[PDB]
C-alpha cells in the first residue's frame, strides 16, 4: 500500500508470446490441495519451489538489469515498488530485488516459519507470512516481463519463463494468495494464460 | 549462463506431474488393498489418515 504505488499520473506488447511453454499438463489440477494434505505445508513447499525458479530466472537477466536501465523498481511505468519489511525505500530494480530475495531466503531458512522437522507445526500466522512472500515474488516476474522481455527472448527462455509464471499464477489463484490489485501489472498476460 | 534455469524448468514440469501421479498411485494402492481384505470403515479411515500424514511428512522433507 506504501510499498506498492500505482501511478495515476501515467496515461496508460510482445509479452503475448504466451503460447510458448513446456509440458505444463493438467496444471490447474496439479496446484490443488491434495485430499488430506495440510494447506500450510502445501503452500510452503510450493513457495520454496517458486522462490528457487524465480531466483534462477533473475540470474539469467541480472546482467541486463542495472542502475542505468532500471533506476526504480517497476513493472512498466504505471507501477513502482518501494522496499520495506517491517523489521519504505525508493530504490532501483536491482537493489529492490536484492533486498527481496535475501528477505525471502531468510524466511525460508527460519525454522519457526518454515519448520523442516516432522511434528513441528507452522506458526499461527504462516498464511500471512506466505502471502507477503508470494505477493512480492510476483514483482520479479512483473519487472522482468515489463523491462526485460527483450533479453528473455534473446536467451530464448520465454517458454521457460511462461511455464514458471503460469504455474506460479495458477497456484496463487487456486488459493487466492495475492490481491487482484497487485496482479494489475500483468492482468492481460494472466487472462491470456487462462 | 541461462542453461541451469532452462534445464530446471524443462525438468520441473515433468517432476510436478510425476509427484502428482505417484501420490494418486499410493492412494489407489491403499484403497485397493483395504477393499480387498474388507476392513471396517473405521480402520480404513484411520489408515487413510495415516497415509495423508505420511504424504504431508514427505513433502516437508523434500522441502528440507
Ligand atoms: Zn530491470
Amino acid at each position: 500500500s506504501k510499498t506498492f504505488k500505482p501511478k495515476k499520473n501515467i496515461p496508460e506488447e510482445l509479452l503475448k508470446h504466451a503460447e510458448a511453454t513446456l509440458g505444463s499438463g493438467n496444471l490447474r489440477q496439479a496446484v490443488m490441495l491434495p485430499e488430506g494434505e495440510d494447506l500450510n505445508e502445501w503452500i510452503a513447499v510450493n513457495t520454496v519451489d517458486f522462490f528457487n525458479q524465480i531466483n534462477m530466472l533473475y540470474g539469467t537477466i541480472t546482467e541486463f538489469c542495472t542502475e542505468a536501465s532500471c533506476p526504480v523498481m517497476s513493472a512498466g511505468p504505471r507501477y513502482e515498488y518501494h522496499w520495506a519489511d517491517g523489521t519504505p525505500i525508493k530504490c532501483s530494480a536491482p537493489k529492490y530485488i536484492d533486498y527481496l530475495m535475501t528477505w525471502v531466503q531468510d524466511q525460508l531458512d527460519d525454522e519457526t516459519l518454515f519448520p523442516s522437522k516432522i511434528g513441528v507445526p507452522f506458526p499461527k500466522n504462516f498464511m500471512s507470512v506466505a502471502k507477503t512472500i508470494l505477493k512480492r515474488l510476483f514483482r520479479v516476474y512483473a519487472h522482468i516481463y515489463h523491462q526485460h522481455f527483450d533479453s528473455v527472448m534473446q536467451l530464448q527462455e520465454e517458454a521457460h519463463l511462461n511455464t514458471s509464471f503460469k504455474h506460479f499464477i495458477f497456484f496463487v489463484q487456486e488459493f487466492n494468495l495475492i490481491d487482484r490489485r497487485e496482479l494489475a501489472p500483468l492482468q492481460e498476460l494472466i487472462e491470456k494464460l487462462g | 549462463s541461462p542453461q541451469a534455469f532452462k534445464f530446471f524448468m524443462e525438468q520441473h514440469v515433468e517432476n510436478v506431474l510425476k509427484s502428482h501421479q505417484q501420490r494418486l498411485h499410493r492412494k489407489k494402492q491403499l484403497e485397493n488393498e483395504m477393499m480387498r481384505v474388507g476392513l471396517s470403515q473405521d480402520a480404513q479411515d484411520q489408515m487413510r489418515k495415516m497415509l495423508c500424514q505420511k504424504e504431508s511428512n514427505y513433502i516437508r522433507l523434500k522441502r528440507a
